[PDB]
DNA sequence: GTCGCCATAAATCAC
DNA sequence: ACGTGATTTATGGCG
């Protein structure tokens, strides 16, 4: 399990993104720095993020109220 | 939907890989038929496991440079 | 026409 | 049991 600040992060990003959530090489690169988390670690949490999410809408949308920034 | 392999097809194709990254046309025949898999399945496995090597040596990398 | 690399989806593992 | 992060099968684009 990641840290609140890293997961924090991710979600604010996945929120502000969501009409392309597939985000560069570059701002993979990027978001890891912050998070102090590999690229690779990014990229699977995108993966199950983009797949999971849509799973229960009523909780993405609360997320989205709660990450909203 | 996606089928896993048994502990023997992984294990067979593990040993192969370690023998040879790359398979012929005809090393990919016989495994095909040894294993029950198709030389699609095979393929894609070779390909998977490849992918593989250049993530793990890529992590050992990032830790070889933080020190 | 074939095969390898790449990013990604979807299922499933492991705790 | 189920949620999370990681890993294992499988696809399509393109060189």
């Amino acid at each position: 399990n990641f840290s609140k600040q890293a997961s924090e992060i991710l979600n604010e990003y996945f929120y502000s993104h969501l009409s392309n959530p597939y985000p560069s090489e570059e701002a993979k690169e990027e978001l890891a720095r912050k998070c102090g988390i590999t690229v690779s670690q990014v990229s699977n949490w995108f993966g199950n993020k983009r797949i999971r999410y849509k799973k229960n809408i009523g909780k993405a949308q609360e997320e989205a109220n709660l990450y909203a920034a | 939907g996606r089928q896993t392999y048994t502990r023997y097809q992984t294990l067979e194709l593990e040993k192969e890989f370690h023998t040879n990254h790359y398979l012929t046309r005809r090393r990919r025949i016989e495994m095909a038929h040894a294993l029950s898999l198709t030389e699609r399945q095979i393929k894609i496995w070779f390909q998977n496991r490849r992918m593989k090597l250049k993530k793990e040596i890529q992590a050992i990398k990032e830790l070889n440079e933080q020190e």
